[PDB]
């Protein structure tokens, strides 16, 4: 009574439905103008004038 | 190391005040000059 385990399984079936499928989620964070940034595609750098 | 010092004696958590301590550049953004 008022005590519930809150820690609990997400069903995973290959024959369950879309609803049910898992679906991997990656959550890309950035963050903007707060430190020199290392990350940057690869964009051929230019001369300077 | 778990090991006491002997001589070690304890002191009340006594207070200092502070004049200027505190005060640094925010981040990399460079001002000069100004009043921010
Ligand atoms: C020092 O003695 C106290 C009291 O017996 C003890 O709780 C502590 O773990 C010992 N070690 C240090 C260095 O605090």
């Amino acid at each position: 009574f008022n005590c519930y385990f809150p820690l609990q399984s997400y069903g995973f079936q290959p024959t369950n439905g879309v609803g049910y499928q898992p679906y991997r989620v990656v959550v890309l964070s950035f963050e903007l103008l707060h430190a020199p940034a290392t990350v940057c595609g690869p964009k051929k750098s230019t001369n300077l004038v | 190391q778990c090991v006491n010092l002997t001589t070690r004696t304890q002191l009340p958590p006594a207070y200092t005040n502070s004049f200027t301590r505190g005060v640094y550049y925010p981040d990399k953004v460079f001002r000069s000059s100004v009043l921010h």
